[PDB]
């Protein structure tokens, strides 16, 4: 039973890992680009408005 | 699912009768029901409608009074009583089935019908007759006295297609919404007071008669019928 | 402004909210419990006597009317032995009813800690819980017969004596209703420890065989809907 | 051998911290502090559901945004039309305890489960003309917490019994199995690509399967209590977690890391349903607070309090257009803001 | 009859003003809670809304009889003014007696018999029960309403609902109300209540506190429709059989004048206690209250 955990955690190490400063750059990219599509953040008019 | 109607026969004019419709196999309790007549050598006409749990009876303002129409869903048959015969009323009775939701398709199942004989929105067809070749695509289009797009955002006409010796079957519902169990070649378009349906392919088992409804409000008039022949 | 389509819609929703109503009626008046226990316990025994007299699935439900009124008893099985997730799903039930073997006083002590995982759970709190002493049968024998002396787990009952309290009717062995009364002691004690709105334990002593069970929680749960009107009906 | 294999597999586990604290090289706070807060987001309820006869225990949004289907504890799975508040459906369940539901992509089927250890899904668009269960899925043995669509064939599941279960529908058997959690999964999201997908157990770890290999490749664990949500990034790279503590941790794909957790001093509470805006810049977490908040998915400020509930929040959805959030709570109602 | 007093200007006006500044809102929030009560699909809401309802109607039409007792006893408002705003002023009271009779059902139902009576205690049931309880109280008090309304006398004021000396019919009226319309509901809702107690009493699984707390609030019940209804049913039997016993002596009329009305003043407390006593006592109400 051990032998499937060890196993398992041996694949989950060997990864390509990227530093964090590029995924946080990534998901503010992100962010930006698609500013202007979700009403939440930005609060679309009553005329485009279905609720 | 099967729905299949009786009672007819010659009628003596002014007499009474009762046509009955038997459905099987589908929930008639969750289904509203109509009533179409087609004359020999004319096309289709709104009879009578009942919405599910009998709270809704319309009927045609052709012969608003005349007639009387019920349903018994424990029994699952739906009753007409045909009162006052007039010669007008010698037509061919078919039953249609309607489920009425967001994303439903309403007029699906049409039965065999009974023939009876005895002894508002408008919309036209422009072309009653077209003569085509299999393998090219045909466009039948129908206009409307009144625009058909409502304030939802989703236009109310239907197409059917009548083969002959057959019952209806629908083919296009909403304008743009492709019919269950029909080819995927058939098409529809268009805009206020002007719909089109195009079939490209044209293969055989298609020709018959085309009619385009209307579902605004009652009473649902349909088209002259263009016919599509080989 | 409606058309065609959209009143036939709200037609439709509103012969929806029809049957809806009329579900809504019978699950309020319907009366839900949860049955809980562990395998050593008699639980198969009284839902057999209680069905008989009225696969890996989960949930088995119950219906079982005694003076005209209906029970829904749940019974969870084919589930982890980590209750404390799924639980949740039963803070509306009207009780808990915890069946707990008294003969074999090795897994009794455990016991007691399931069942301070019923009493002091956050949600849990509102649910009262019907206790069922079950197995007294084999209590009874096991206590009258020698050795198997209960100072060998509890070191409390021989400083342990029987209070002025309802023996009995019929016959009874003193040391056997004094051992059965100090089981109901600590649970009660246990009850008492944290208690809550309409948090109350109904300790019942029962057999697997008796056909007075469901009785008993029909009483219990008469108990149970008078707090709770007490509580909706402006009287306390 | 047990020791040693132990003692090496705490090695690799150290090897894997140490990785991680050397891929850490700055945090996302810092890289976020030049762009600007959201500012205050005052959502309002546009439209509420009151149709129901029990605690909602979960719903989920149509692929088209309109319509969504709602389970209560009655046994009732109710599709609603959010424009219109009509109901279209009202399926019955064989079982009254139902923890989850799930919207086909194609809008054609209807997936719930629970406390039956049976996942069933139900035909809406049966010729027949009444919705009929499809099929019922029993090769779980624990209660089921999220079931979701791939498509309208193949369907992922999590359970009670520490395992996950990718189905065929038509066969009904479980085509692959997912055991490495060691205690109950409750939350289950897919990925935009339906390749991989997140799921959250009770043992303050999320793990990220692979729908076509069946194994795990990363497994976080940066919480100290149970995970009762989790939802992917609309980028499909991240995801984020809601615990039974009051803190909601943003985990990156590529790194394997924490990136930020969004937590306050005055809210204890745990959490119950997470989801993300179109955008991603919007983070809704139902509290049992009795009340939803909303953060800053890049500054971990809170922008704003749903707060519109009488009892716990328990399901909490997001359109796919980003139009509405949808929050069911222990009440009866169900309520759409915008 | 020669009556005249010099408290019917200062007692009734002041107090009824008093019931108008504490009542208006409290019986806003009373009604409030009613309809909460009844969202979450409970019987006793719809007793409690129609209550309020009828305190309600009492609080609108008390003003104009504030006027009628700031002037020295005399409605200048018109035979259909007094005909409509004397009625609902003398049935509201009795509306409001019948509706605490039926709540003292409904929890002694819910209490005493649970797990029994379902079909009785459904919002439907309580809304038939409304229906027929105010139908058989318009009805029964609509009496009144056929004769004259409005009769001057000698002694320089006008009366609405009151004549000095009676008359036969308003003495039969009275005699029902009184023996029907009061101490009936009265006795209903004494042993309703009492059994509740018995119930709670006989309940193991409940606190010797809260059985105190609903033993007080009981016998509050009890004691407050007692002491606000029973002056004015009493002194009216008085006058009643009095007048039935001997028409002809007015002598009595006259000394019990200033008692009489100061007791009908003293009668609409109920319209400030029944709020109070049935939506802002319980910490449930008040919580659901201050939360909206």
């Amino acid at each position: 039973q051990a032998r499937k955990l060890v196993e398992q955690l041996k694949m989950e190490a060997n990864i390509d890992r990227i530093k964090v400063s590029k995924a946080a750059a990534d998901l503010m990219a992100y962010c930006e680009a698609h500013a202007k599509e979700d009403p939440l953040l930005t609060p679309v008019p009553a005329s485009e408005n279905p609720f | 699912v099967q729905l299949v109607e009786s009672g007819g026969g010659l009628v003596q004019p002014g007499g009474s009768r009762k046509l009955s419709c038997s459905a099987s196999g589908f929930a008639f309790s969750s289904f509203g029901m109509h009533w179409v007549r087609q004359a020999p050598e004319k096309g289709l006409e709104w009879v009578a409608y009942i919405s599910s749990g009998s709270g809704t009876i319309y009927y045609a303002d052709t012969v608003k009074g005349r007639f009387t129409i019920s349903r018994d869903d424990p029994k699952n048959t739906l009753f007409l009583q045909m009162t006052s015969l007039r010669s007008e009323d010698t037509a061919m009775y078919y039953c249609v089935r309607s489920i009425y939701y967001y994303g439903s398709s309403p007029f699906d199942f049409w039965g065999q019908g009974t023939t009876l004989t005895v002894s508002d929105i408008v919309m036209t067809q422009a072309t009653s007759s077209v003569p085509v070749t299999p393998g090219e695509s045909v466009s039948i289009s129908c206009r409307s006295s009144k625009s058909l797009l409502h304030s939802n955002g989703n236009t109310y006409l239907y197409w059917f297609l009548q083969r002959p010796g057959q019952s209806p079957q629908l083919l296009i519902y909403r304008m743009s919404n492709l019919a269950s169990g029909v080819p995927d070649r058939f098409s529809g378009s268009g805009s206020g007071t002007a719909f089109t349906l195009t079939i490209s392919r044209l293969e055989a088992e298609d020709v018959g008669v085309y009619y385009c409804m209307q579902h605004l409000e009652y009473p649902l008039t349909f088209g002259a019928g263009t016919k599509l022949e080989l | 402004t409606l058309s065609a389509e959209d009143k036939a819609a709200v037609e439709r929703s509103k012969m929806i909210e029809k049957q809806l109503q009329k579900d809504k009626q019978v699950y309020r008046r319907t009366l839900r419990l949860l049955l809980l226990g562990a395998d050593n316990s008699g639980k198969s025994t009284i839902v057999k006597q209680m069905r008989i007299y009225h696969k890996t699935s989960g949930i088995f439900e119950t219906k079982f009317q005694v003076d005209k009124v209906n029970f829904h008893m749940f019974d969870v099985g084919a589930q982890r032995d980590e209750r404390r997730k799924w639980i949740q799903c039963f803070n509306d039930v009207t009780a808990i009813i915890f069946v707990v073997d008294s003969s074999d006083y090795n897994r009794l002590q455990e016991a007691l800690n399931d069942f301070k995982s019923i009493w002091n759970n956050r949600w849990l709190r509102t649910i009262s819980v019907i206790l069922f002493l079950n197995k007294q049968d084999l209590l009874a024998e096991k206590v009258l017969a020698g050795k198997s002396k209960i100072e060998d787990y509890f070191p409390e009952f021989a400083r342990y004596t029987t209070p002025e309290d309802a023996t009995p009717e019929p016959g009874e062995d003193p040391r056997v209703t004094r051992a059965k009364y100090f089981i109901r002691k600590e649970f009660v004690d246990i009850s008492t420890a944290s208690g809550d709105g309409r948090h109350i334990c109904y300790p019942h002593f029962t057999c697997s065989v008796d056909t007075e069970n469901a009785r008993r929680i029909f009483n219990d749960c008469k108990d149970i809907i008078l707090q709770m009107n007490l509580r909706e009906y402006n009287l306390v | 051998e047990l020791d040693q294999l132990r003692q090496e597999a705490e090695q690799l586990k150290n090897q894997i911290r140490d990785a991680r604290k050397a891929c850490a090289d700055a945090t996302l706070s810092q890289i976020t502090n030049n762009i600007d807060p959201v500012g205050r987001i005052q959502m309002r309820t546009r439209r509420t559901l009151r149709g129901h006869l029990a605690k909602i225990y979960a719903m989920h949004w149509g692929t088209d945004s309109r319509l969504l289907v709602s389970a209560s504890q009655d046994g009732k799975l109710i599709i609603w039309d959010s424009y219109t508040t009509n109901k279209v459906h009202a399926i019955p369940l064989r079982s009254s305890w139902v923890m989850t539901c799930a919207y086909a992509p194609s809008g054609n089927y209807v997936a719930c489960g629970g406390l039956d250890n049976i996942c069933s899904i139900y035909n809406l668009k049966t010729r027949e003309g009444n919705v009929r269960v499809s099929r019922e899925l029993a090769g779980h043995t624990g209660y089921l917490s999220c079931c979701r669509f791939l498509d309208d064939n193949q369907i992922v599941t999590s359970s009670g019994d520490t395992t996950c279960a990718l189905w065929d529908i038509e066969t009904g058997q479980q085509t692959t199995t997912f055991t490495g959690h060691t205690g109950d999964v409750m939350s289950l999201s897919l990925a935009p690509d339906t390749r991989l997908f997140v799921s959250g157990a009770c043992d303050a770890s999320a793990k990220l399967w692979d729908v076509r290999e069946g194994m795990c490749r990363q497994t976080f664990t940066g919480h100290e209590s149970d995970i009762n949500a989790i939802c992917f990034f609309p980028n499909g790279n991240a995801f984020a977690t809601g615990s039974d503590d009051a803190t909601c941790r943003l985990f990156d794909l590529r790194a394997d890391q924490e990136l930020m957790t969004y937590s306050h001093d005055n809210i204890i509470c745990g959490i119950t349903s997470v989801s993300f805006s179109k955008s991603g810049r919007l983070l809704l977490a139902g509290y049992d607070d009795f009340n939803c908040n909303v953060w800053d998915a890049l500054k971990a400020d809170r922008a704003g309090v749903l707060a519109g509930h009488d009892n716990r929040v328990s399901c909490l959805g997001v359109t796919d257009d980003g139009m509405a959030v949808a929050t069911g709570s222990w009440d009866s109602f169900l309520k759409i803001w915008n | 009859c020669h009556v005249d007093s010099r408290v019917d200007h200062l007692f009734p006006p002041s107090l009824y003003i008093f019931v108008i500044g504490v009542g208006l809102p409290t019986n806003c929030l009373a009604l409030w809670a009613a309809y909460r009560q009844v969202q979450q699909r409970n019987e006793l809401g719809v007793y409690l809304m129609n209550l309020s309802i009828a305190d309600l109607l009492y609080i609108c039409t008390l003003p104009l009889w504030v006027d009628y007792f700031l002037h020295h006893d005399n409605w200048i408002h018109g035979p259909g003014s007094c005909k409509l705003f004397g009625f609902i002023f003398y049935t509201n009271i009795y509306i409001s007696i019948a509706f605490l009779c039926c709540i003292s059902v409904d929890r002694y139902l819910a209490v005493a018999h649970p797990l029994r009576f379902a079909r009785l205690r459904r919002v439907k049931t309580a809304v038939a029960v409304s229906s027929v309880v105010w139908a058989t109280e318009l009805g029964a008090n609509s009496a009144p309403l056929f004769h004259d309304e409005l009769f001057r006398d000698r002694y320089n004021h006008t009366f609405c609902f009151e004549k000095f000396p009676m008359e036969g019919w308003v003495a039969w009226m009275n005699l029902y109300r009184v023996f029907v319309g009061f101490l009936f509901p009265w006795a209903l809702m004494l042993l309703s209540y009492r059994g509740i107690l018995r119930a709670v009493r006989g309940s193991v699984s409940t606190e010797r506190q809260e059985k105190a707390k609903i033993k007080r609030l009981a016998l509050s019940l009890i004691a407050i429709v007692l002491v606000c209804f029973a002056p004015y049913h009493v002194l009216l039997l008085s006058r009643s059989a009095i007048y039935l016993g001997r028409p002809w002596d007015c002598g009595f009329e006259e000394r019990v004048f200033s008692a009489y009305h100061s007791s009908l003043a003293f009668t609409s407390l109920n319209c400030v206690a029944d709020p109070i006593l049935y939506c802002l006592v319980n910490e449930g109400a008040r919580s659901d209250v201050a939360k909206a």
